[PDB]
């Protein structure tokens, strides 16, 4: 009885990931290691993907 | 409490003759820092091919290692003898938040059989057992590292394929060669290959109940066991503990390769460990039939600070130690 909010590709929506949170645009892009760890982030600690 | 089966049924034991001089040997092994060699992965997160600043408990550079060897008892014919082994039992270790160890460095190659060397086997990868806890004091006959409530156990069952963790306590037997006996001369634990270790069913339980032979489990109030498979690549482990208890690190579940050390699986005891020791441990297999080990290296972590070369695939690849030298 929803409306299947687990991801959107996309625009600048808030988001929440198992407590990590903030608001931004998702898009499908290619993959980068290290696979499962979940967070990328940069050298200024932004969420990169 | 938890369900590790029955007490075996001897109080005795297998007579344990050390033999610590044939175990005298020289190979040291530094840590690659430019290799990344030693180097736990950040928790929780990945890098681009980036470099970044880190902190965080490392092993020093420099540090060449503690090493150890694991052998085969006394054997003679087509029949088990008396155990001979290292001193190792009595090398109790200040806890120094916590430490990283390699497995299988001398793999794909050739040594000696230590014990009695002059056989120069090939030697391959063994894997290492150990115990932690609070405090130690002196066995009953005055040997070094008794140890007092309960305590961690580590230990590898059967095959290498077996791993298996405890949290509970231990007594003492008064059989001969035991830790009550009067007979006692250190504590071990062995295998033994010519039923242990079958191809089509590997024996489970086969440390545990050399385990159990010399002390009678107690109030066990955990155990825990993991899934692991032959690769004579070389592999990282090490122990940590924090506020949350003890966690466990491999490099095996993801960098088989790169060798990067990674938190395959934690621990609901934070209990303070204020001490760390190597279990001996003996293979009881026919003295024609006997293999070496290959060598085994321990290192202690502290709060040092690196370089981090990410790859683009997030393994570290290579690493500074900002107070080596300096040049780093």
């Amino acid at each position: 009885n929803d409306t299947k909010i687990a991801s959107q590709l996309g625009n600048c929506v808030e988001y929440s990931l198992y407590g990590v949170s903030g608001r931004g645009v998702f898009q499908n892009c290619t993959a980068v290691g290290v696979r499962q760890q979940r967070f990328v982030y940069d050298a200024y600690q932004n969420l990169v993907g | 409490y938890v369900d590790v089966g029955p007490d075996s049924v001897k109080s005795a034991c297998i007579e344990v003759d050390i033999q610590q001089t044939f175990f005298d040997k020289t190979w040291p092994r530094p840590i690659d820092v430019s290799k990344a060699d030693g180097i736990i992965y950040p928790q929780g997160r990945t890098y681009s091919n980036i470099t970044i600043t880190y902190q965080g408990l490392f092993p020093y550079q420099g540090d060449h290692g503690d090493m150890y060897v694991y052998s085969a008892g006394h054997a003679t014919g087509t029949t088990p003898q008396k155990l001979f082994v290292a001193n190792y039992s009595q090398d109790v270790k200040q806890f120094a938040n916590g430490f990283v160890v390699r497995i299988g460095a001398a793999a794909n190659s050739t040594g000696t059989v230590i014990i009695s060397p002059s056989t120069s086997a090939t030697i391959r990868k063994i894997y290492p057992a150990f115990m932690l806890g609070s405090s130690v004091g002196n066995f009953s006959d005055g040997k070094m590292g008794r140890f007092f409530n309960h305590t961690l156990v580590l230990l590898p069952d059967g095959c290498g394929t077996l791993l298996r963790a405890f949290y509970c306590i231990l007594e003492p037997r008064s059989g001969n060669h035991c830790p009550a006996g009067n007979s006692y001369t250190s504590f071990a634990t062995y295998h033994t290959p010519a039923t242990d270790c079958s191809d089509g069913n590997y024996n489970r339980n086969a440390s545990l109940n050399s385990f159990k032979e010399y002390f009678n489990l107690r109030n066990c109030t955990f155990m825990y066991t993991y899934n692991i498979t032959e690769d004579e690549i070389l592999e990282w482990f090490g122990i940590t503990q924090t506020a949350q208890g003890v966690h466990l690190f491999s490099s095996r579940y993801v960098d088989l390769y790169g060798g990067n050390m990674f938190q395959f699986a934690t621990l609901p005891v934070y209990d303070t460990i204020k001490y760390y020791s190597i279990i001996p441990h003996s293979i009881r297999s026919i003295q024609s039939d006997r293999k070496a080990w290959a060598a085994f290296y321990v290192y202690k972590l502290q709060p040092l600070t690196f370089l981090l070369d990410f790859s683009v695939d997030g393994y570290i690849r290579r690493a500074i130690d900002c107070g080596f030298n300096d040049l780093s």
